[PDB]
RNA sequence: UAUUCUGGUGUCCUAGGCGUAGAGGAACCACACCAAUCCAUCCCGAACUUGGUGGUUAAACUCUACUGCGGUGACGAUACUGUAGGGGAGGUCCUGCGGAAAAAUAGCUCGACGCCAGGAU
RNA sequence: UGGCCCUCGAGUGCAAAGGCAGAAGGGAGCUUGACUGCAAGACCCACCCGUCGAGCAGGGACGAAAGUCGGCCUUAGUGA
């Protein structure tokens, strides 16, 4: 009949990107169903919310054949300039 | 849909192994049940590893006991009793039980209740 | 309505100011449907105060 | 006009040893030969007889369930299992979770027994009997066969009988197709067309 | 099978024939008393004739009159 | 007059008219067809009358093949509407053409009397058009 | 120390799948058969369970092979586009410098790699 | 009720979207973690609110154990 209601934008989407930094406890996705799927080092939550355990770089990954995971490696930094 | 009892086991097999995972500290204990002969594996998945392994298939229990069809429990007893000290002499204490798709039951239960006398934490 | 808020208590505390180091009665609360089950509900839950899981039912 | 149920009352005879080990001893060979199979293990094997009432009206009145129960049972030996209707249905009046029909599976020994309670038994005792239809398989080599009214077995005592109560018999084999499945079950004494 | 949920099967049943034939068959009774079984029915010969035989409406007319 | 039978939603974007349709671009019917060379919006009733006058100047010639169609609904508020209280009701419907589309395969006549009905028939077209002939 | 084979067990992945043809029984894996005190079926020793037999590679799995299906997939070109302009009454078109598909065909594909026990050389 | 072929097209209390096949779907057994005391760190952000949570202690539930459990596949069901 007659339109016009609707709702504020959730913020969903990747909060940090693959090869960033994280810090544990740190959101890396918030989804609402899973479009992604835990890794290594990585917990889940209630709402399929991603975050990490581990301080360190995340990464993306072919869950497979065709699905995606994302779990997080410890870099190493040494090397400053 | 596999009504293949083989390809039904590997099912139950490959559910249980979601859950239970080797780590360096807590090897997982890996049972499989054939028709003549039983073999238990201890994995470290990390590592991908086998630190231990012990079967009817070694002249240990075969020189010790023998069985007529299929592997009783006595042939388990004995199993989970040489993998107990084979596990302990290499400092493998605490490790998880992977039941490998059987029932825990009959010689999956004894075998359990071996290893568990003998010094082996699970 | 059909759908009710109801209090759970436990049943083993004392009212009258208990002597130990921490008195209060428990009390927990959350919701019932007083059509489908009429049977007064029982449960066993935790009481700060005993300590132990004790069994908490209900009041009117 | 070909008798192999001149096989069947042959001689005086022990069950076991009728089912069982004709299959054993006089089948298998039979079958292995003019089939000529390059194993044993292929000859066709009975897997199963699922015995199925049907009734829905007995949903509403749970002392007609109860009875054709123990009919069933004394006719197959077994005490059966009642099966729920999946979904809600409008037209026949039906929910999910309705007790509708009765189901018997029987297996091993059992199996053989009933087969031979059947052909030998109650089939010829049956109303106005012809044969039974060997255009009835499946074209997987299994067979079914209905059954109007169980008065058909003496196990059934017709003057207790409240009401006629249909029956239908599926018979579960090995069998790829038709041929041997037609071929097993005929030399096992049935009344084919 | 289950204990005590079932009917028992008695595993011999002779099957008592009034052409005084005892064979043995399995049921809940003992005993089955029985007339027309498979062997002593009808269906193979008897049936067959009667069925395919019953026509003939001319020899009919001329056993009449001839 | 063409038309789709069903839609969920009556009411529908504009949309924009860009690029060339490489698809609808062969002539895999007939013999010889009318070809779209501009970017336009084609009513039913127009495919209606193009269609019409081909097959009457045609008559003793075979065979015309409508290659096109409108699926796309448009809509209109009615005069003295003040603008807002919702968007109005679909009158009509249209096909979108772009440049190399096929309308109209004819077939079944000397190539003659079909350039004579063809331009009869692109004399009611809202757009600019060509003659072509199969390969 | 090698190699080869069986069974277990995993990680990587281009997700190695279906089909057709062939090989395997000494060992191993499996089914087959038999009997039911541990446990077992909303009915059924079918499954799952304990204990026997000694049958068979039929099913299963395993291994070699093959593009018929399936899966994978370019180069180039074009569509689109970033930025600098231009034409058209407009719908929209065109140029220069930069990026660059989808589709389709050419090809590619019948997985790779590791530990353990147990034979063989 | 029996069987063969397609393989995710059903389902998920209720909209729709995103998820989910030896599963989050269907069933069975035992249960009350639909707990107390908390909490590094994040996300969202005008403010007020709102969301995720590794981890610790107490006292438990299921389980042979490993472990999982601070309501519900997620997002509405509320009010300073
Ligand atoms: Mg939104
Ligand atoms: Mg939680
Ligand atoms: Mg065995
Ligand atoms: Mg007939
Ligand atoms: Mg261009
Ligand atoms: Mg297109
Ligand atoms: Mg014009
Ligand atoms: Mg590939
Ligand atoms: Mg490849
Ligand atoms: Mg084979
Ligand atoms: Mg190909
Ligand atoms: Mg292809
Ligand atoms: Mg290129
Ligand atoms: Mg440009
Ligand atoms: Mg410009
Ligand atoms: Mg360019
Ligand atoms: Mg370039
Ligand atoms: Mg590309
Ligand atoms: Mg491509
Ligand atoms: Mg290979
Ligand atoms: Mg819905
Ligand atoms: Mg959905
Ligand atoms: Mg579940
Ligand atoms: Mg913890
Ligand atoms: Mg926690
Ligand atoms: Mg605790
Ligand atoms: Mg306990
Ligand atoms: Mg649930
Ligand atoms: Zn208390």
């Amino acid at each position: 009949t007659k339109n016009g209601r609707d709702s504020k934008g959730q913020r969903l989407g990747v909060k940090i990107y693959g090869d960033q930094v994280a810090k544990p406890g740190a959101i890396i996705i918030r989804q609402r169903g899973t479009k992604f799927h835990p890794g290594k080092n990585v917990g889940i939550g209630k709402d399929h919310t991603i975050f990490a355990l581990i301080d360190g770089l995340v990464k993306f990954e072919k869950y497979g054949p065709d699905k995606k995971k994302v779990s997080v490696y410890p870099r190493e930094i040494q090397p400053e300039n | 849909k596999a009504h293949t009892r083989r390809e039904d086991r590997t099912a139950r097999h490959v559910r249980i192994r979601k859950k239970v995972e080797g780590t360096p500290e807590r090897p997982r204990l890996c049972v499989f049940r054939s028709n003549k002969h039983l073999y238990v594996q201890v994995i470290d998945d990390t590592k991908m590893h086998t630190l231990a392994a012990a079967s009817t298939m070694q002249k240990a229990i075969s020189e010790n006991i023998d069985y007529s069809a299929g592997p009783t429990v006595e042939v388990a007893q004995k199993i989970g009793e040489m993998i107990a000290k084979s596990c302990l002499e290499k400092g493998i204490t605490k490790v998880a039980f992977d039941r490998g798709g059987y029932p825990y039951h009959g010689r999956v239960k004894a075998l359990a209740d071996a290893a568990r006398e003998h010094g082996l934490v699970f | 309505d059909v759908r009710v808020k109801v209090i759970l208590e436990c049943t083993g505390c004392v009212r009258k100011s208990v002597n130990k180091g921490s008195r209060g009665v428990s009390r927990y609360i959350t919701q019932k449907n007083r059509h489908n089950t009429p049977s007064r509900l029982e449960l066993r839950k935790f009481c700060p105060y005993c300590y132990k899981h004790t069994i908490h039912g209900e009041i009117k | 006009a070909a008798g192999t149920a001149v096989f069947v009352d042959k001689a005086e005879a022990e069950t076991i040893n009728r089912l069982k080990t004709n299959y054993i001893e006089k089948m298998v060979p039979l079958l292995k030969e003019e089939f000529s199979y390059s194993n044993i293990l292929e000859v066709p094997k009975v897997v199963k007889i699922v015995v199925n009432c049907g009734i829905g009206d007995a949903s509403q009145n749970a002392k007609g369930l109860d009875a054709a129960i123990n009919e069933l049972a004394l006719i197959t030996g077994q005490r059966p299992v009642k099966t729920k209707a999946k979904t809600s249905i409008a037209g026949f009046k039906v929910r999910e979770g309705m007790t509708l029909g009765i189901a018997v599976t029987l297996r091993g020994n059992l199996m053989y027994s009933f087969l031979d309670r059947l052909i030998n038994l109650a089939l010829p005792r049956t109303r106005d009997f012809q044969g039974v239809n060997p255009n009835s398989f499946d074209g997987h080599g299994n067979y079914s066969v209905g059954f109007r009214e169980q008065s058909v077995f003496p196990e059934i005592k017709p003057e207790i009988v409240g009401k006629a109560r249909g029956m239908d018999v599926c018979i579960t084999t090995t069998a790829k197709t038709d041929k041997e499945a037609y071929k097993l079950l005929s030399l096992m004494g049935m009344p084919f067309r | 099978r289950k204990s005590d949920i079932h009917p028992e099967f008695r595993e011999d049943a002779k099957v008592y024939c009034n052409g005084e034939l005892v064979m043995t068959t399995g049921g809940t009774q003992k005993d089955y008393t029985v007339e027309v079984w498979s062997g002593n029915h009808p269906f193979y010969l008897g049936n067959r004739s009667a069925l395919l035989l019953d026509a003939d409406q001319v020899e009919k007319f001329r056993k009449k009159y001839g | 007059m063409l038309s789709p039978k069903r839609t969920r939603f009556r009411k529908q974007h504009r949309g924009r008219m860009k690029g060339i349709s490489y698809r609808g671009n062969r002539i895999c019917f007939g013999r010889y067809a009318l070809q779209a060379l501009e970017p336009a919006w084609i009513t039913s009733r127009q495919i209606e009358a193009g269609r019409r006058a081909m097959t009457r100047n045609a008559r003793r010639g075979g065979k015309i093949w409508v290659r096109i169609f409108p699926d796309k609904p448009v809509t209109v508020r009615p005069a003295e509407t003040r603008m807002g209280s919702g968007k109005g009701s679909p009158e009509y419907w249209v096909a979108v053409v772009k440049p190399g589309r096929i309308l109209y395969e004819i077939s079944g006549v000397a190539e003659n009397i079909a350039r004579r009905a063809v331009a009869i028939a692109a004399s009611k077209m809202p757009i600019r058009t060509q003659f072509i002939i199969s390969g």
